[PDB]
């Protein structure tokens, strides 16, 4: 039939939202492809004007790579008084990736828009939740067999006004390798990096007419080391020893981290706020030695559920690990990061991502594992859990959640304790089946505040290979997120307005033959509000398809007052279909 | 003896097929090297010269937002690691073929993009560990007995 080369048009499609109003699409699809090809997406609307998209797209040995461009001169108007306004909307981007097969691994993740409202008002791809930033890195890497190099360029556009400028790495070197031993001696690691975190704040206050200032970036909220640059230096040997059973295995391990600062701290930073509270260092120091013993046990198990021969694994599990103390608070965040608590926690020799925050530790880390194996080596069942036994207590933490709040914040906010004897319980679960059943779960229970930090229970419904009958049910909760407070410049725990409880419904399923149904429904019970419902039909002729959904989803904005508001838009969605 | 369960023996792990030429299209990368390190501290070598080969095709790694925030932005991300792996035997045929894949969810910040790169950097570490286990618990219950039946 050979056919896959539709040199024409693409079967086009229809939307009308009442607030883009009438919009139409049809795809041109350059087939210029025994191996790569290239696509148009001339977007005509009603509100906007006439836009297109061009998409390449190359796929070869050693070779991968997709370019993005995108025009319009904008019809649409009263978006005037927003800052960083363009009348000519643009978009290009190149996300490369060249040398699978060589020893030199070339990345690109680039793509550059001409201002924050591009996805705002232009993208529909990505309905229900909207890109609040864009990548701008370019990645190098050698990669020995002993050893692995890494030099990155990365860096981050913001596609709204309503966010923190973020940092650049402009220059961050890595050097991870091994040392070649023999079975039986001993094991060592080094971890090398150095990068140059920059940023250029924009501050500036924004104006109006009568009204004067109407409101200032969210970057004029950041106090102090909040506001610091410059360069950080990560030096980290270490040495494991590996004692292998077939019934269990015991491994010691005994790292030492040197992480130096050499800062700039812009002055307005130093001069004011600080000399305002306290002295300022722009030459850090940190060195800490690492204790990690990593015991575990396996054992076996010979079961049959539904005729079928099931091994049922069970892996208990132990970790101590020891961090001594260091004041790190004169210390700025750049890459560090505070993940919430799950069952992987456990095994982590570090609270914290980034260098710029190593937890303090003295803990015993239990857990269990039970795993369902069929004997041609497939894993249909895993059950996990887990808690971690606190022996000291966790005084280094994130600026804004360490003992700041109790002074400058006047804050304790509901379900933090970093002084208790113990962890949260943490529990994951996961049942598969190849035919596309798929059920998982997980949940964190802290007992000492009697609070369920953590909960999720995703359900993925599908019958004997049989494409039509889908069924998506998913519940999400969270309560004990860590995230840096745009209106505070500092870090935040649990935050009111942005605490998880959703569910995510989906379906698609066969009424009378050629018909089927399509829906999904998303809703926040926190705000007690609707994010997306949409439903529909699709007629599957033997020619022809078609397919024709009612949707209402909210979508991201930030208004001329600079605040992040949610607004919402129903319309028509139509689109044609040869397959 | 109540329950049934009883510490693992040396003949569970000993892995029957102990040589085979782990290859990957990412041919130097993360992935395939802590594969053969793995197989290798398992008691099985790997070489070029080799009648059985165990190819990965596309790794792919995905994500998409999961959960959202009170301001209907991203809060929680989802990263899907999935390898595509084949077992090839003689004259370049494909003796057998399918995929493993695990998944994993995170905190996103809007206002820390760096360390959210971060944690979703050790996530896929962790996620990658997980999949090579999961192919060495595959490769494990193989056996040199299953053979080609190749007709055409
Ligand atoms: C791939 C490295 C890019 C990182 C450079 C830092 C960019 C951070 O600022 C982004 C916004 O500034 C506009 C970018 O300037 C023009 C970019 O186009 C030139 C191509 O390099
Ligand atoms: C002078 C070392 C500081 C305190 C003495 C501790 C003795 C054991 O620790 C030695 C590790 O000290 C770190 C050395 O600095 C990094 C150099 O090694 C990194 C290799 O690139
Ligand atoms: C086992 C729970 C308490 C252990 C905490 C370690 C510090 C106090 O113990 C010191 C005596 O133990 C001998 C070495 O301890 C382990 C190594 O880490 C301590 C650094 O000297
Ligand atoms: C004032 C009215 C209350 C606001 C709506 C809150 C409703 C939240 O609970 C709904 C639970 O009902 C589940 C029924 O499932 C029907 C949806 O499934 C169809 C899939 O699209
Ligand atoms: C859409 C699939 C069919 C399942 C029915 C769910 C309908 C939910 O979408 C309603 C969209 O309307 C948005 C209004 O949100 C509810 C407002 O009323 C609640 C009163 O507080
Ligand atoms: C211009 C669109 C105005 C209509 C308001 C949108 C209301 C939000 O609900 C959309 C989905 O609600 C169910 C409507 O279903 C469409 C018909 O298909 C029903 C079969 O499920």
């Amino acid at each position: 039939i050979d056919d896959r080369r539709q040199s024409g048009f693409l079967p086009p499609s229809f939307s009308s939202t009442s607030d883009t109003g009438f919009t139409l699409v049809t795809p041109y699809y350059f087939n210029l492809a025994p191996n790569y090809d290239a696509t148009l997406y001339p977007r005509y609307m009603a509100k906007r004007g006439m836009m297109l998209e061009g998409e390449f797209r190359y796929l070869t040995h050693s070779s991968e790579g997709i370019v993005n461009a995108a025009y319009l001169n904008d019809k649409d108007d009263h978006r005037e008084g927003f800052p960083d306004y363009s009348k000519d909307r643009w978009l290009y981007g190149l996300k490369n990736t060249t040398g699978l097969d060589s020893r030199w691994l070339a990345e690109v993740d680039y793509t550059r828009i001409s201002d924050p409202y591009y996805f705002q008002d232009l993208d529909t791809d990505l309905g229900v939740g909207s890109t609040t930033y864009v990548n701008q890195r370019g990645t190098l890497t050698y990669r020995g067999d002993t050893f692995t190099g890494r030099l990155n360029a990365q860096a981050y556009q913001l596609a709204t006004t309503t966010d923190v400028t973020p940092y650049d790495r402009l220059p961050q070197i890595t050097f991870d390798g091994f040392l070649p031993y023999n079975p039986g001696g001993m094991q060592f690691t080094y971890g090398t990096e150095f990068v140059r975190f920059d940023r250029d704040l924009d501050e500036n206050i924004y104006f109006n007419d009568d009204g004067s200032i109407r409101g200032k970036r969210p970057d004029a909220s950041l106090q102090g080391l909040a506001r610091a640059t410059g360069d950080r230096m990560h030096l980290e040997p270490g040495m494991s020893l590996p004692m292998t059973r077939s019934w269990g295995y015991v491994t010691p391990t005994l790292k030492y981290l040197y992480t130096k600062y050499d800062l700039d701290l812009d002055s307005q930073g130093k001069t004011d706020l600080n000399k305002r509270d306290e002295s300022f260092d722009s030459n850090q120091d940190r060195s800490l030695p690492l204790v990690k013993v990593d015991s575990g046990l396996y054992f076996d198990r010979d079961t049959t559920f539904a005729g079928t021969p099931f091994r049922q694994t069970l892996e208990p599990r132990a970790m101590y690990l020891y961090v001594p103390y260091k004041d790190q608070d004169s210390l700025p965040v750049f890459d560090t990061s505070e993940p919430s608590f799950s069952y992987d926690s456990l095994w982590r020799e570090n609270r914290f991502t980034g260098k710029d925050r190593i937890g303090d530790a003295n803990q015993l880390s239990l857990g269990v594992t039970s795993r369902f194996i069929e004997e041609n080596g497939f894993e249909r069942a895993s059950i996990s859990a887990g808690q971690i036994y606190y022996f000291r207590d966790r005084r280094v933490q994130l600026p804004g959640l360490t003992e700041k709040d109790l002074k400058r914040l006047n804050l304790d906010p509901s379900g933090l304790d970093n002084d208790s004897w113990r962890s949260p319980y943490a529990f994951a679960g996961q049942y598969r089946f190849n035919r596309d059943w798929r059920i998982n779960s997980d949940f964190n229970w802290n007992p000492n505040t009697s609070r369920t930090e953590s909960g999720s229970a995703i359900f993925h419904y599908q019958p004997e290979v049989d494409p039509g009958k889908v069924v998506n049910v998913g519940y999400r909760y969270r309560a004990d997120a860590r995230r840096f407070d745009s209106s505070r410049g500092t870090f935040r725990y649990g935050n009111e307005n942005d605490i998880i409880k959703q569910h995510d419904f989906s379906v698609i399923w066969p009424l009378v033959p050629q018909w089927s149904v399509l829906a999904r429904w998303q809703y926040d019970y926190n705000k007690n509000r609707t994010l997306e419902a949409f439903g529909g039909f699709e007629y599957d002729s033997c020619c022809w398809k078609l397919r024709l959904i009612n949707r209402y989803w909210l979508d991201v904005d930030d208004d001329a007052f600079l605040v992040q508001s949610e607004k919402a838009d129903r319309g028509i969605f139509l689109q044609i279909v040869l397959k | 003896n109540t329950s049934g369960f009883q510490l693992r023996g040396l003949g569970d792990a000993q892995f029957a097929l102990k040589e085979i030429d782990v290859s990957a299209r990412n041919a130097y990368g993360p992935t395939v090297r802590e594969l053969k390190e793995t197989l290798e501290n398992s008691g099985v070598k790997v070489t070029s010269n080799a009648p059985y080969h165990l190819v990965l095709v596309r790794e792919d790694n995905q994500q998409r937002t999961v959960s959202y925030t009170g301001s209907a932005r991203g809060a929680e991300f989802e990263l899907t690691n999935t390898i595509n792996y084949e077992i090839v035997g003689a004259n370049d045929l494909v003796l057998m073929s399918n995929q493993v894949q695990v998944q994993k969810v995170y905190v996103h910040d809007e206002n820390n993009l760096i360390g959210s790169d971060q944690e979703a950097a050790q996530l896929r570490s962790e996620m990658r560990r997980d999949l090579i286990q999961q192919l060495s618990m595959r490769l494990q219950a193989l056996t040199p007995a299953q053979l080609d039946e190749a007709q055409r």
